[PDB]
């Protein structure tokens, strides 16, 4: 073990990106909320370019 | 055409942008390749040769508005108005209050502003669609009549109608989360969350704990407003310090319980507990507060001309159509040219017309369409005067007005500028011993701030006694006692007996000054640099 | 005084959901401030104390009570008998200043369930309630006359409220207002020219403009004066509108009549003598 | 709401009165009288009332502040006829001009139990 | 002078005084009370090689 | 930040089509701050090799 | 969202014709026969309807909405 | 008070008086919603 | 640092003095109130409520003030706080006997601030002498600060989200000193360039130009209506200006008794109307388009800014001077409140009316850019034949560069022109430019014709795109489009690159501002850090903090800038 990486939402790794709004409403998420952007100690975090 | 088939054969089965890459009728192209590629402007006049100066393109852009950003995409033919009041809109548009996504109720963001009944936009530009605007709008096509009125929509402002403001005219949720977390203070000291009543706890101050519940935390639904205790917690200190008696039912249990700032009212929205990667207990709260449209509440169009309720009134009270209708606003007519703003026009004119056919117009600034006479012609149609201008009817003599008025509907913003955080005020309150000047701010109930340029103008006002209210008595007055013999600032004082001035024998030759307090750190700081500052009327 | 108007009535149209009429002979001040009458003065009987037990459902109780407010009760049950709550001296409300409804239901079904004004009941005596079924043992409902859906319930969720409503008019908020919009109309053709009207063939002609059908552009007379002011009042569903107006004009003299009384006791409570 | 509640327009207080009456300081035969919690609505017909009245040399009236709940009405007639005569004049005809404007428009509205047609 | 702790008047040695953090003032109720000094207060302070 | 003075911001003509020239701060940051056109893309860098 | 009972614009109820629409709309692909039909002779009231959008189906999509 | 707790996810009152680690019967999660509260509360139709 | 602590930075001296917070203040958002005198400030009650006063009790106020006492906290018009002689206060909210509470003459009341009351009110930033003013408060509902529109006019607010300060003193000689010298009223005319600084704008300019119109009649019953708008009035009732066949009154005949009835201002119609220099001396039908008034009474004239203030030959200067500042601020609060009302009744707006213009003219226009369009490839051909003679002194590219500019201009100005004669008097552009608001022909040009070319630092847009601007161009393009001409109107809309050229100028408009507002605030304070040091004295001579001599008397007279005025001397006649 190395460590734990801090993922971008909608990621591949983001398990959620397969399921289906329905699915994200399921889980009580946002189909419409794409994400991108990390969640830091709850809070939302985003890279400016 | 039969490849636009194919897209449409995607819907259902598949065909994939990919695809259409691999198609390669279409490219992806960069900055560099753009300096040698003969690019076009439009497909079907450019292909012309009966004036072809040029027919070397080799490629074509799929659309202009490609150019666009978010916000510019929002508002409808741009160019119809001046360049910057979008970018004024796209950043205004940013300051737009509104909902954002879908499970609200899960959210618990420590600010939140969301509108009862938001309107998807009567004019809008087909990309909107692919930014899902018209799923989540943020503001409604309101119906508004340009007319000065009484002067009170003057300067980037707007007079609105109350009776509006009844039937829920841009009403809204505020939501303000709390959040809250238990932990150590030390080997043995720690915050306790708990219900401790006066005696049997000290730094309550004054506040009382009878919101609480035994857990220290308040009931969700309940009434709260901006001074009572919203969480409580206690910390007892030294443990064996205290000793022997001075025991009392507070012992060392100091408060630090959580209470709200002097400000908010309003009624508990929801308490959600639980744990974090520290491991220590916390809980959070959210608490729900309703923003209604007010005077001087900041507002704006969806054409980059923003303003403030500048008054509301009565329906009645309003001047009226040949069927009475009232606008939801009254603009000042002058604002617009000013900004050179033709486009804010369109809106109206493609909103009035569509909201009579009954049926949504596009918002591409870019059309064949000939949006003047054609739309202008239409309006003629429905049974209106084609230019839009109407006759009114007075609000209070009934009177016909002399001008016509231009009357029709419009996107309008509720910007996130609550006029009521905005205000601050205070005559007297907790100031800054450590310099005498007053707290910080409201958040604090402090004072409010003085700078070089007042004071600059103060002294161009001449008005020095002014200054000195405001310097000295507005802010740091203090009484000194100076000894007869050196102008140093030497007394022991008995403040009720002697005065005396150490290291001069002063017995009875002590004077009293009047100066800053502030200013005597400044001056005892120069002492411990072993400067002996002095000073006299002599 | 010497002289008055003879203040010209003539009735054109009428329905429980609209008025239309002709008044001739009057002021326009007269027309325009009965016709604020209409709207604001009239009083009416609206919610004011609701409780509510219990919510599962996904909307927030504030936004119900709102709601509530903005429910369309009908005041034909002469609502005007009722005591205002504040002078009915009663603790802080009374069936005889107050009436009184529940609203209780539970989705147990999986489906979406529908939740309308009928689910709401006047606890108080049956004064006319909510337009939903009650009025209309008749058969020309709209559709259902089910008037208000109230909100939506999927499987599982729950509303418990209580509510009270009270004695008020327009002016003191929309919600009391029995009327939509009132439309007016003198003197089409512009023979006073209160405005310009530049190319007339710009405007289309008013329906009244019809009577004085003309294709003179705009007949012209100096002398004129404001006359046969066209009305067609829109009410809201609260009342039926021409009984609207009755009230209207029964309250407007009533507030006149007072003035009067305070203006007799103006001269009687000064030292100034008239007789 | 830093701002009085919706009632505080119409409704007075205790200590209020709905109207107060002043004699013009400045000429003869005329007064000023201050009507509290009312609007022009009132006033214009009142005003075009005493219009009517040949015997005024002066009628006008005004709110001190549209947000504000009063009105003051200034009045100068004939030296023989007093202004509060002028104004009760005014008010009596109008108030009977009104219950026959609510009588015509019953005898109107009864004038179709079924139908004109 | 000494005699501050918690509790004194001229008229009255006081029986209790009560922190108004809201306007941030020192009152005692039962004869009229400032007895002055707020010293900023602790309501508003409840926020806060080898 | 590395290299100041006598370059400040107004616009380049290529930024056509690839960033929204209204979409911008009215704070000091205008110019200074930029955002994406409706439909550029970014290179993620391959082997020619 | 939620169909708000009467017209802004004037105070024209549509507390349940918004479904109706909806079934106007099913029933028949014409907005205007079916703004029509509801009555809705002023376009301040078509206005309201027209521009009307209701997502809390979406947000009824969600399964949780327990507690 | 009986009120004290109505687990998130198990949607379940655990409902007592307690200094408990926010700890839930069956649903291991610490995630705890509290009653709605039991008090008068009028409510204008404004 | 114990240097550092007093250094400045963050120190004692601008961490501290330069710098501070003050009590018995308020700062919101404003809102208009042309309804408000111009002393007149609105107030929010719980503003009202936060704050007090601290009187001093005298026997023959001591009933009320104790009053005040009685009603205490618990509403408005009471009082928080008691102070005595000796130096006792008393919280009124936890007397156990606030009413019954004993007090006497000697003794100060903190009572809740009342209205009439007067405050130092601030814009922020603060830039002059008139950005700060002594003003009346208004107690009013909502947290707004309501004001004159007048008012705005020195402070130059805008009601976009606009907050500025207000200061309440606390002393009796600081209530002089604001009322003597902090009050607006005194502030009207500017020293800095001898001329007020006053200026009524916009709907209230507009109305007013269309008041002086020559078509203006009222009617008896509306003459009252009107009177009764007055501020003051002599309470008899002027002559008709007509009686038959109708009696009638003129608004020239009512704007002047607005006017105080003896003073008078002449000359400066300031209107484009009549003529330049000798058409309106054609005879002298002196006609409406010049202005003139005599005894208090308006003869002719459509009315204009530099009538109506902020300029020499203003009426609003010599009323200062002769009626004074309180009878002046009287005159003008009460014009304001009349007009306010006539253009509530009267109206005004705008639509796509007010940009239609004349098919056939609108169809010359465009063919005259053809024909500069045409006049464009005359001028390039010849300089791709190398046929083109540079001018003297300068490059032939510097030439046609030039050339080419002076024909986008001369077109653009015609085809202006065109749009100028081609807008009626009728409408509200025409009627919104020439009254003095906030509008130009220059718009009509942009808005209905053309906004004419872009350009980089005055020069055609640079070929940043590899010898060209676009790849939708051809190479070596030399177009005016090419090179940032708009030809378009707002109306007529704009191309994909003319709006991209569009953005590009407003943002040097937009930077040019952003960073012209932090240097102002800096270039200042090295400018007051200077001058503060001098100031004038008894003797006339001015002198420095050291009392050494500057001048022999300030400017040479020892007189106030703000009583010279503009006068021709004439001497300097051409003929002996
Ligand atoms: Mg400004
Ligand atoms: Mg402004
Ligand atoms: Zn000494
Ligand atoms: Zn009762
Ligand atoms: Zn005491
Ligand atoms: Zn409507
Ligand atoms: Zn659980």
């Amino acid at each position: 073990f190395i460590g734990k990486i801090p993922i971008m939402l909608r990621s591949t790794y983001c398990l959620l990106n397969g399921l289906t709004d329905r699915d994200l409403c399921e889980l009580n998420e946002c189909p419409l909320d794409p994400g991108g952007y990390f969640i830091i100690n709850g809070s939302e975090k985003v890279l400016i370019a | 055409k039969r490849h636009i088939d194919q897209l449409k054969e995607r819907e259902y089965n598949n065909y994939s942008w990919q695809d259409l890459v691999a198609s390669g009728v279409v490219e992806y192209i960069d900055t560099l390749e753009e300096e040698t590629v003969m690019l076009a402007m439009t497909p079907d006049d450019l292909q012309e040769k009966e004036v072809a100066y040029c027919s070397t393109y080799t490629h074509c852009e799929i659309h202009p508005s490609m150019i666009l950003g978010v916000c510019a995409s929002i508002i409808p033919f741009p160019d119809h108005n001046q360049s910057p009041r979008n970018t004024y809109q796209s950043a205004m548009g940013k300051q737009a209050m509104g909902v954002y996504i879908t499970n609200f109720h899960v959210r618990m963001d420590t600010l939140a502003h969301v509108l009862y009944y938001p309107q998807k936009p009567l004019v809008t530009t087909r990309s909107m669609e692919y930014l899902r605007f018209r799923e989540l709008p943020a503001g409604i096509n309101s119906i508004v009549a340009i007319a000065s009125y009484t002067g009170y929509n003057q300067e980037d402002s707007v007079i609105m109608n109350r009776s509006a403001v009844d039937r829920g005219f841009f009403r809204s949720v505020f939501y303000r989360s709390y959040k809250e977390q238990e932990s150590k203070k030390g080997f043995d000291q720690e915050e306790v969350f708990e219900k401790p009543t006066r005696e049997t706890c000290q730094g309550m101050r004054h506040a009382i704990y009878d919101k609480l519940d035994d857990d220290g935390l308040i009931a969700p639904g309940v009434r709260v407003s901006g001074d009572d205790v919203i969480i409580g917690k206690t910390v007892t200190l030294p443990e064996n310090e205290d000793e022997l008696e001075s025991t009392n039912r507070r012992y060392t249990k100091r408060d630090c319980s959580t209470f709200l700032r002097t400000s908010e009212t309003g009624i508990v929205d929801q308490v959600m507990v639980t744990l974090n990667q520290e491991g220590y207990k916390f809980c959070k709260i959210r608490v729900r507060s309703v923003r209604i449209p007010q005077i001087g509440d900041k507002f704006a169009s969806r054409h980059g001309q923003k303003g403030t309720c500048g008054i509301q009134y009565r329906q009645e009270d309003m001047p009226f159509t040949c069927e009475g209708i009232t606008p939801d606003i009254i603009i000042n007519p002058h604002a617009i040219p000013s900004r050179m703003t033709i486009g804010h026009l369109i809106e109206c004119l493609q909103g009035k017309v569509s909201a009579n056919k009954g049926e949504i117009g596009d918002a591409t600034p870019f059309n064949d369409a000939v949006n003047v006479q054609k739309i202008s012609n239409l309006l003629s149609d429905y049974g209106y005067h084609l230019r839009g201008n109407e006759v009114l009817y007075n609000g209070f003599t009934g009177r016909k007005i002399t001008s016509q008025i231009f009357i029709g509907p419009t996107y309008y913003q509720r910007l996130k500028h609550m006029v009521d955080d905005k205000i601050h005020s205070r005559a007297r309150g907790p100031i800054q011993i450590l310099n005498r000047q007053p707290m910080e701010g409201r958040s604090r109930d402090g004072g409010l701030r003085f700078g070089e340029m007042e004071r600059d103008c103060q002294i161009a006002h001449g008005a020095a006694q002014f200054l000195r209210e405001r310097l000295f008595e507005a802010s740091d007055p203090y009484q000194v006692h100076v000894c007869n013999l050196c102008g140093i600032m030497a007394i022991a004082n008995t403040r009720t007996h002697t005065y005396e001035c150490r290291g001069c024998r002063n017995k009875t030759q002590i004077s009293l000054v009047r100066m800053p307090y502030a200013c005597k750190l400044l001056f005892q700081e120069l002492m411990s640099m072993s400067i002996a500052p002095r000073m006299m009327s002599v | 005084m010497p002289y008055a108007n003879q203040p010209t009535v003539r009735i054109t149209e009428l329905t429980d959901e609209n008025v239309k009429f002709i008044i001739e002979n009057t002021d326009l001040a007269v027309a325009n401030s009965i016709r604020r009458v209409f709207i604001a003065e009239v009083p009416i009987i609206a919610i004011d104390w609701v409780q509510i037990d219990a919510n599962s459902s996904v909307l927030h109780d504030e936004f119900i009570a709102h709601r509530l407010g903005l429910i369309p009760l009908i005041s034909d049950d002469i609502v005007d008998k009722l005591q205002y709550s504040r002078d009915c001296t009663c603790e802080e409300f009374c069936p005889e200043c107050s009436v009184e409804f529940t609203l209780d239901v539970r989705c147990n079904e999986d489906q979406t369930r529908h939740v309308t004004s009928r689910d709401l009941i006047s606890n108080s005596p049956r004064v006319i309630p909510v337009t939903s079924r009650n009025r209309d043992n008749d058969p020309n409902d709209y559709v259902e006359q089910d008037d208000i859906l109230i909100v939506k319930l999927r499987k599982g969720q729950e509303l418990r409220l209580r509510a009270y409503a009270k004695k008020g008019f327009g002016k003191e908020h929309a919600k009391w207002n029995p009327t939509a919009g009132v439309a007016f109309e003198y003197d089409p053709d512009n023979a006073l020219r209160h405005t310009v009207y530049p190319k007339p063939e710009e405007w289309p002609k008013s329906e009244y403009s019809e009577l004085d059908e003309d294709e003179s552009q705009a007949p012209y007379d100096p002398n004129g004066k404001p006359e046969r002011f066209y009305y067609n009042v829109e009410s809201c569903g609260s009342l039926r509108p021409e009984t609207i107006v009755l009230s209207a004009l029964s309250g407007l003299k009533k507030k006149l009549s007072d003035l009067q009384t305070q203006l007799s006791h103006e001269i009687q409570s000064d030292v100034l003598t008239i007789n | 709401m830093n701002a009085p509640p919706a009632f505080e327009s119409f409704l007075l207080f205790e200590g209020e009165k709905k109207i107060t009456i002043n004699k013009d300081t400045k000429v003869p035969n005329a007064c000023l009288f201050t009507i509290n919690k009312e609007d022009h609505t009132l006033g214009n017909i009142i005003k075009s009332q005493l219009l009517k009245d040949p015997q005024v040399l002066f009628a006008g009236y005004k709110v001190p502040h549209p947000l504000e709940h009063k009105i003051i009405i200034r009045v100068q007639t004939t030296p023989d006829y007093s202004p509060q005569e002028a104004f009760t004049n005014a008010i009596t005809d109008l108030i009977s001009e009104l219950s026959l404007l609510e009588e015509r428009f019953r005898v109107a509205i009864k004038d179709k139990q079924e139908g004109i047609e | 002078l000494d005699a501050l702790p918690r509790v004194t008047c001229p008229n009255h040695p006081d029986a209790i005084l009560v922190e108004d953090y809201r306007a941030g003032d020192m009152i005692c109720p039962e004869c009229g009370l400032v007895v002055g000094d707020r010293v900023i207060d602790v309501g508003s302070e409840w926020r806060t090689r080898t | 930040r590395d290299g100041k003075l006598a370059k400040p911001r107004q616009l380049h003509n290529t930024l056509w089509g690839m960033v929204c020239p209204a979409e911008t701060p009215e704070g000091h940051a205008v110019g200074l701050v930029k955002n994406l056109a409706l439909m550029a893309y970014i290179s993620v860098g391959s082997q020619p090799s | 969202m939620i169909i708000p009972v009467r017209c802004f614009t004037c105070g024209k109820i549509v507390g349940n014709k918004w479904e109706a629409y909806l079934g106007l709309l099913q029933a028949e692909y014409t907005e205007g026969d079916a703004l029509d039909a509801l009555g809705l002779k002023r376009y301040c009231c078509r206005r309201m309807l027209l521009a009307h959008v209701d997502l809390i189906e979406k947000l009824l999509n969600y399964a949780p909405l327990e507690k | 008070q009986p009120m004290i707790y109505i687990c998130g996810e198990c949607h379940t009152e655990n409902e007592i008086k307690s200094r408990d680690p926010i700890r839930c019967r069956e649903c291991g999660y610490r995630i705890m919603y509290k009653k709605r509260t039991k008090r008068l509360v009028v409510f204008d139709a404004r | 640092s114990l240097k550092q602590r007093l250094k400045g930075k963050e120190g004692r001296v601008r961490g501290n003095l330069m710098g501070k917070r003050v009590d018995f203040s308020a700062r919101t958002v404003i809102t208009p109130d042309p309804n408000l005198s111009i002393d007149q400030v609105g107030v929010p009650r719980s503003i009202a409520a936060n704050m007090t006063f601290a009187e001093i009790v005298t026997p023959f106020n001591i009933d009320r003030l104790q009053e005040l006492v009685r009603r205490g906290n618990s509403q408005y018009p009471g009082a928080k706080y008691i102070i005595r002689d000796n130096g006792d206060r008393i919280d009124l909210r936890f007397h156990p006997k606030p009413s019954d509470l004993h007090l006497q003459t000697g003794y100060k009341v903190e009572r809740h601030m009342c209205d009439g009351d007067i405050v130092i009110f601030n814009r922020q930033p603060t830039l002059h002498k008139m950005s700060m003013m002594g003003h009346r408060v208004r107690i009013l509902p909502w947290s707004t600060f309501r004001l004159n529109l007048s008012v705005t006019t020195p402070y130059n607010a805008d009601f976009d989200g606009d907050e500025m300060n207000l200061h309440l003193p606390q002393s009796l000689e600081t209530r002089a000193e604001i009322q003597e010298l902090a009050m607006v009223p005194r502030m009207i005319v500017t020293p800095q360039s001898n001329r007020p600084v006053m200026g009524i704008v916009q709907d209230t300019l507009t109305a007013v130009r269309k008041f002086t119109k020559r078509d203006v009649f009222l009617e008896r019953g509306e003459v009252m209506n009107l009177l009764m708008f007055l501020s003051t009035w002599d309470g008899k009732v002027p002559q008709p200006a007509i009686l038959k066949p109708r009696p009638l009154w003129t608004g020239k005949q009512i704007f002047s008794l607005i006017i105080p009835g003896h003073i008078n201002c002449i000359r400066t119609h300031s209107t484009h109307p009549d003529d330049e220099d000798s058409g309106p001396y054609k005879h002298i039908s002196p006609g409406d388009t010049k202005v003139v008034v005599e005894n208090g009474e308006l003869i002719m004239g459509i009315l204009c800014k530099k009538s109506l203030g902020t300029s020499a030959g203003s009426l609003v200067h010599i009323s200062y001077l002769e009626m004074g500042h309180d009878i002046t601020r009287l005159f003008y609060s009460n014009i304001q409140t009349v007009i306010n009302n006539w253009l509530l009744i009267e109206g005004h707006t705008i639509g796509i009316g007010d940009s239609i213009a004349d098919s056939k003219t609108y169809q010359d226009i465009q063919n005259t850019i053809k024909k500069a369009k045409q006049d464009v490839i005359e001028v390039i051909e010849k300089a791709h034949n190398n046929e083109l003679e540079p001018t003297p002194g300068n490059t032939l590219r510097q030439t046609f560069e030039n050339q080419v500019n002076r024909i986008l201009n001369d077109a653009r100005d015609k085809t202006g022109s065109s749009a100028q004669k081609s807008l009626s008097e009728y409408n509200n552009f025409k009627s919104m430019v020439v009254s003095g608001a906030k509008g130009s022909k220059i718009n009509i040009s942009q808005v209905i014709a053309v906004v004419g070319q872009q350009n980089v630092e005055g020069k055609r847009i640079p070929f940043g795109f590899k010898h060209r601007t676009l790849p939708h161009f051809i190479k070596d393009d030399y177009g005016p489009e090419s090179r940032g001409f708009v030809e378009n109107s707002y109306l007529a809309g704009l191309t994909p690159t003319e709006f991209f050229f569009h953005a590009m100028g407003g943002r040097e408009g937009l930077i040019d501002t952003a960073v012209k507002t932090a240097e102002t605030g800096y270039i200042q304070r090295r400018l007051i850090k200077s001058m503060e040091s001098v100031m004038v004295k008894y003797d006339a001579t001015v002198r420095n903090s050291i009392n050494q001599v500057v001048q022999l008397r300030y400017g040479e007279d020892g007189l106030a800038g703000e009583s010279v005025e503009f006068q021709n001397l004439a001497t300097l006649k051409p003929s002996n």
